[PDB]
């Protein structure tokens, strides 16, 4: 939502290191195992779809000042076509944070995580936009 | 937490945490205070600066309580009976805060044990934390 | 649900619901479908028009299951064992939907029993529904 | 959020019958009993504060096309002064719906409730505005 210049630079710099395929695959995979009801909506295709999710998150990270417009279409897709309850957007977001923590270890400091929690909340709220 | 497979995973994962339980509890608390500023309101008496001896001390307690729980997966309500009075009756902690701390603990375990923090283990640990949180908000039962 | 005081309230409140359990279950379903359109996706095989014989029939089943639960507050996991397989394993119902249906059931009870639906009873019934929902999503345990 | 002309008229017409004191008192009272952690933030003053909550809801019901602006100040009050987690806004909203159901009985039809659920969601989201 609202980040300082310093936070924004740390966020962007970590994203330069994110392999969207490997992170995407792992994040979707953990969602399905940790939260088994999501199996209603979804193996080599976990990878393929995981990659598309992360590529979309990447778009958010590069358009932090207009998350609503960026995810407008995706919001309708998830609401009227798929009927995904928006609580699950928040769940996927936190799973992505856990995955980034696993991949980056000690570089994923308490401060950097706090910034990513803002971003993930921003993204989930933009996807919920045309529901509620 | 409750399925035999889950208990086995939890006890196994916690053996890898070992004597770091206290350190991880303290780091999970710092991640929560930074990430979710709303939580800070429950600690008006703490010095909440990084490296605080109070947060360090309190993390150790939180760590010891979890290590206790893992030894008593059979009777969580009895082992943590005193803690549920404190959290739900005396402090009136909003149940949402338990989800936030649990997320921050899983994040901390991911940071320090990337090879052991597999999807199977992540899943079992989430159930464990959820089951502990239930007990601690049990006054709302 | 689990405290003696809560069980007493639940059994008492349900004695006032009586043979209307089926009717209220059906109305609670209509309130849920209208109020929360997301839920309709789980019933592609139902005619979801007001007065539907399918919704009426299904409300009765939901009503009978709750009346069963109230008779077995001691062993909810055992009494509803089959239902948890259906809901969490076969259907994969998102746990949020249980909160929505529970709200709609409480709304329906308020409509029909305004004098009996006291704050004390409302509280005990919310715990009851929460405890049933836990059992039915127990595969996520 | 978005209601038809027919829904809006039914919503407004029911609000003409709402005693903000008696509904307000009862809604706050039930919140405290059903969700006991809210006792951290709060008897004859349950009545007095209940009345202020309902008066604020009333303002939302009369300004459905601009909920964000209507509750801007109240959003900051609940976030930075009180530190109320926004999940509780959704809880209070559903408790108010249960109270209206109790007061209006069979006139509170499934259709009218569905409209009020939109309004309560709109209000909760406007109060969460400056958090997330
Ligand atoms: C919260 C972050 C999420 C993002 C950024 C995201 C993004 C996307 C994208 C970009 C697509 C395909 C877009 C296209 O048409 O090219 C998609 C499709 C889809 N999403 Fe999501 N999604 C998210 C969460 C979820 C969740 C939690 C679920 C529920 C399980 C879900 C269910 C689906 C389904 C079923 C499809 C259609 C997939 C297919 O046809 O292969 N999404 N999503
Ligand atoms: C995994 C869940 C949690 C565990 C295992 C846990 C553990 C504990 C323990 C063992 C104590 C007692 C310290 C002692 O007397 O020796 C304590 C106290 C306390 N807890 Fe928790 N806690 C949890 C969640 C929370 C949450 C979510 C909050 C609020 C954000 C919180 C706030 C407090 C506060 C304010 C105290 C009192 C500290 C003091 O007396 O100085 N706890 N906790
Ligand atoms: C209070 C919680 C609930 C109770 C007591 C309950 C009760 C039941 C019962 C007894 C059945 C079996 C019908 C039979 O085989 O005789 C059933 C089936 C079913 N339930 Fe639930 N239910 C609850 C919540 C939910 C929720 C939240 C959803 C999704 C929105 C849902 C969706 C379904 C579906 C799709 C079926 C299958 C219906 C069919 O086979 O035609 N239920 N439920
Ligand atoms: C969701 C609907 C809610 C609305 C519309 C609402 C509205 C209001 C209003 C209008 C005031 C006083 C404004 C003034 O300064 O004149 C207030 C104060 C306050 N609210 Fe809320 N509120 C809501 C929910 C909550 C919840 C869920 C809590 C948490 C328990 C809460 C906690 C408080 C507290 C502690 C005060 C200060 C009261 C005092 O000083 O007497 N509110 N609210």
């Amino acid at each position: 939502v609202q980040l300082s210049g310093e936070e924004k630079a740390a966020v962007l710099a970590l994203w330069d290191k994110v392999n969207e395929e490997e992170v995407g695959g792992e994040a979707l995979g953990r969602l399905l195992v940790v939260y088994p009801w999501t199996q209603r909506f979804f193996n080599p295709k976990v990878k393929a779809h995981g990659k598309k999710v992360l590529h979309s998150f990447g778009e958010g990270v590069h358009h932090l000042d207009n998350l609503k417009g960026t995810f407008a279409a995706l919001s309708e897709l998830h609401c009227d076509k798929l009927h995904v309850d928006p609580e699950n957007f928040r769940l996927l977001g936190n799973v992505l944070v856990v995955v980034l923590a696993r991949h980056f270890g000690k570089d994923f400091t308490p401060e950097l995580q706090a910034s990513y929690q803002k971003v993930v909340a921003g993204v989930a709220n933009a996807l919920a936009h045309k529901y509620h | 937490v409750l399925s035999a497979a889950d208990k086995t995973n939890v006890k196994a994962a916690w053996s890898k945490v070992g004597g770091h339980a206290g350190e991880y509890g303290a780091e999970a608390l710092e991640r929560m205070f930074l990430g979710f500023p709303t939580t800070k309101t429950y600690f008006p008496h703490f010095d909440l600066s990084h490296g605080s001896a109070q947060v360090k001390a309190h993390g150790k307690k939180v760590g010891d309580a979890l290590t206790l729980a893992v030894g008593h997966l059979d009777d969580l309500p009895g082992a943590l009976s005193d803690l549920s009075n404190l959290h739900a009756h005396k402090l009136r902690v909003d149940p949402v805060n338990f989800k936030l701390l649990s997320h921050c603990l899983l994040s901390t375990l991911a940071v320090h044990l990337p090879n052991d923090f597999t999807p199977a283990v992540h899943a079992s640990l989430d159930k464990f934390l959820s089951s502990v949180s239930t007990v601690l908000t049990s006054k709302y039962r």
